[PDB]
């Protein structure tokens, strides 16, 4: 995350990191406690032998007691279009289930359907690079931002920080956005690179997916 | 080398076996010894610093046979052009004298201005890599025909007969591919040609660097 | 202490060499760097500087994975995935101009 701050410990139990044996590399949310949900570019180039899904994080440098990790043991994709980076969205199913608890919970999903408009205000989050150069957080970041619609698709959910060059960074693919309490995008691409200041950040529109997303985890 | 079979081990005494250094990692490359103290070599196979190693034909085995020599000069040519790879010709001086022997002695370069004839065979050889996935640790070699220029001018932006050789059938799956830039290309045990470039898929024909184009310059450029 | 083999192929025609670009095993770095590097090779491999790829019909690197995926990037397109990506997963980078 580009520009923003460090979380309260554990202040989002959903939050995910995914990690190969150089650490993390791409977010994710818990949406079941045997389901997890990220972009689907993320897994499409590694081998899910591999990927590590750590529940339960804050300081990635740490041992932590409140984590929890399991590996994949079966992806599901809906239609995803490497070039056009379209159905963006992949779901993970771990190889058991989570001790939900104060620091593993499960995210809240909208409604079929439901898209945002422009000015909504959200929350975006990750353990990814802090500006430009620099490396991946220690702690869990997140920043205030605002839903567009110029400069973007109806395919896409975009946000902005006015008047600051400030937005999500590598590794932060796959983390949630949230907006009223509900996850209503998965970061996906960046313009120009990250932080522009002029191009919108581009999320994965969690809420055309949800029939997919339900009638995998019930 | 594509398409070819094991060489006989230093059956070819004259091959150098170039290390680079580039600003963000290695290149390798060949090369041939035309001097006892000078080898030759392409120019897009130049770098800050160059390891040379002559005599060898497992070139991943510390042999007793190789002799490791550090390129006191790199010279390219003046006029060596990297987008268009024209005028791909490059002198390395040695850091110190080899030792001439069994392994160790120079191939001939053409009396003056003769490149080639086409039909004529001829063989390429180098430790380049033999497919898009292996490489090889020994000197491998395979006999390549020479093509008429009208072959390369259709396929290639930039060929030059005056200064290239066109080289390859076709229809055959035999070049010299990645790893093999500087190689010579030997008619009867004179180097014509250094292996310079061609299609990524080692689809043939593939542009040699007429050695004979630039005797001037390397006799010049020794003196 | 990896070593990443790629080709440049410039209008057309593409050097004999065997080429490597170095990466610290086993680093997750992102596809900013990649191109970079990418960049880096096309400039001191072929002369290929950034008003040439502008000015070039189209100019694009793929990235071949050990798990025989294969990723395919332009070079003119803004767009680049938020992603890390693991420097010892990577097979070979074919760079096309």
């Amino acid at each position: 995350i580009v520009g923003g701050r460090r979380a309260r410990p554990h202040a989002w139990p959903f939050m995910v990191s995914l990690q190969l044996r150089g650490g993390h590399f791409c977010g994710a949310t818990l949406i079941a406690p045997n389901f997890v949900m990220s972009a689907a570019h993320c897994v499409a180039n590694v081998n899910v032998r591999a990927v590590r899904v750590v529940l339960g994080a804050h300081n990635l440098s740490r041992r932590e007691p409140t984590r929890q990790v399991f590996a994949v043991q079966r992806i599901f994709e809906n239609g995803y279009d490497p070039v056009n980076l379209l159905n963006d969205i992949v779901i993970l199913q771990l190889n058991g289930s989570a001790t939900i608890n104060a620091n593993v919970q499960v995210a809240q999903l909208p409604a079929q359907g439901r898209r945002l408009g422009n000015g909504v205000q959200c929350l975006a989050m990750g353990w990814g690079l802090l500006g430009r150069n620099r490396g991946i957080a220690s702690v869990l970041q997140e920043l205030n931002v605002t839903v567009v619609t110029s400069l973007c698709r109806r395919s896409n959910v975009c946000t902005l920080v006015r008047g600051r060059q400030a937005g999500v960074c590598f590794g932060d693919s796959g983390s949630p956005l949230v907006c009223n309490g509900l996850i209503h995008g998965i970061a996906s691409f960046v313009r120009g690179g990250c932080a522009s200041g002029l191009y919108p950040d581009a999320f994965a529109p969690v809420a055309q997916f949800v029939n997919w997303i339900d009638s995998i985890i019930q | 080398i594509i398409g070819g079979r094991e060489s006989r081990p230093h059956s070819r005494p004259y091959m150098a076996y170039l290390q680079i250094q580039s600003p963000a990692g290695q290149s390798r490359c060949g090369g041939f010894l035309v001097r006892e103290d000078f080898v030759l070599t392409a120019a897009h196979c130049w770098g800050s610093n160059i390891n040379v190693t002559l005599g060898a034909h497992n070139i991943q085995r510390r042999e007793n046979t190789q002799q490791h020599i550090t390129a006191r000069r790199a010279i390219r040519h003046p006029q060596y052009n990297q987008r268009t790879i024209q005028n791909d010709i490059m002198l390395l001086q040695l850091s110190r004298r080899v030792r001439r022997n069994r392994n160790v002695n120079p191939v001939a370069l053409p009396r003056a201005q003769e490149g080639l004839r086409p039909g004529t065979l001829c063989t390429v050889a180098g430790w380049g890599r033999v497919s898009m996935r292996r490489g090889t640790d020994t000197l491998r070699e395979v006999q390549l025909r020479v093509q008429r220029d009208r072959q390369c001018l259709r396929i290639f932006g930039s060929y030059d007969p005056r200064r290239q050789i066109c080289v390859g059938d076709r229809r055959e799956r035999k070049a010299a591919f990645k790893g093999d830039s500087g190689g010579p290309l030997l008619c009867n045990n004179v180097a014509h040609g250094i292996v310079s470039y061609g299609k990524s898929s080692g689809v043939p024909p593939e542009v040699f660097t007429r050695v004979s184009s630039f005797l001037p310059w390397i006799r010049t450029t020794m003196r | 202490t990896v070593q990443v083999p790629y080709t440049i192929t410039v209008n057309g025609t593409s050097q004999n060499i065997l080429s490597n670009l170095t990466f610290n095993k086993n680093q997750n770095i992102s596809y900013k760097d990649l191109e970079g590097k990418v960049k880096s090779v096309l400039e001191s491999n072929r002369g290929i500087t950034d008003v040439d790829l502008r000015l070039s019909k189209q100019a694009k690197y793929t990235v071949n994975f050990k798990n025989g995926t294969k990723k395919v990037i332009d070079l003119k397109s803004g767009i680049y995935t938020a992603n890390l990506i693991n420097s010892s997963d990577i097979k070979s980078i074919n760079i096309n101009v």
